[PDB]
């Protein structure tokens, strides 16, 4: 069966197609109000920054932080924002990722070759490290359930300090963990080690993100990013 | 960080 606390978290995801639509609606007027004057990695910016506007929507109406004080909010995604980019993009190739090709968050599907020419020696090893969580999380059959709760563990990180009440923070950190860990067993009684090879991600994912973090903060400093939008505000702080 | 903050108060 399902822990009722995993089916409280589902209750709380977005409907996936509505995000896409209206990401990929945004992304098609910013273009077409462009005028035929005047990159690809800049357009990967701007899905990236109205991914972090749905991020946002997601766990501001989500259960448990919805309850916290907007001093902790921020604490809390200043805190993961960029794992929560990571993971989403993670899970997409899980669910829609073909082999040498790219599914970006408006649905639009990216040949690999046409993304390792243009990204650089390291958002290309940033990448790839991702696909290699990719294909044993699709080894792992990595389900929609799973995906919620690490979403939720990836959120309500026990990392983030100063908070008026970690104590919320602290216990939906362990009944999502202990639901994990009953959802992998009654689910999945054969695969002894699924609970622990999906913790085993998220450090790898903290790494890819605060690595992916400190990147895309040197291409601001350096001059090649659309400037002020939510992703540089949160590299900002 | 304002736009932060501006997206969990705004209505
Ligand atoms: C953190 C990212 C990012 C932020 C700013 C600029 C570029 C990327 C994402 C995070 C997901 C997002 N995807 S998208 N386009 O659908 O919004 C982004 C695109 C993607 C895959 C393709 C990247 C090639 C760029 C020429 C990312 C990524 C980065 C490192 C490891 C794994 C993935």
């Amino acid at each position: 069966s399902i822990p009722h606390l995993i089916l409280e978290l589902l209750k709380c995801e977005p409907d996936e197609p509505q995000v896409q639509a209206k990401i990929m609606a945004y992304l098609q007027q910013e273009q077409a109000n462009r005028s035929k004057h005047e990159s690809t990695f800049g357009l990967m910016c701007k899905m990236a920054d109205q991914t972090l506007f749905s991020i946002v929507e997601w766990a501001r109406s989500s259960i448990f932080f919805r309850e916290l004080k907007v001093d902790d909010q921020m604490k809390l995604l200043q805190n993961c924002w960029s794992e929560l980019l990571i993971l989403d993009h993670i899970y997409r190739q899980v669910v829609h990722g073909k082999e040498g090709s790219i599914f970006l968050v408006t649905g639009q599907q990216v040949d690999y070759s046409i993304i390792a020419s243009q990204a650089g020696a390291t958002l290309n090893n940033l990448m790839s490290h991702a696909q290699e969580l990719v294909a044993k999380l699709r080894s792992l059959q990595f389900d929609q359930r799973e995906f919620v709760c690490l979403k939720f563990l990836v959120l309500f990180s026990l990392d983030v300090k100063n908070l008026e009440n970690f104590q919320l923070v602290e216990g939906v950190q362990e009944q999502v963990n202990a639901a994990l860990l009953d959802y992998t067993m009654c689910n999945y009684p054969q695969q002894t080690e699924k609970f622990g090879q999906l913790l085993l991600r998220l450090p790898e994912i903290r790494a890819i993100s605060m690595q992916a973090e400190e990147y895309l903060y040197y291409k601001h400093l350096n001059g090649d990013v659309p400037y002020n939008n939510l992703l540089i505000e949160m590299l900002h702080a | 960080n304002a736009l932060l903050r501006y997206l969990l108060d705004k209505d």
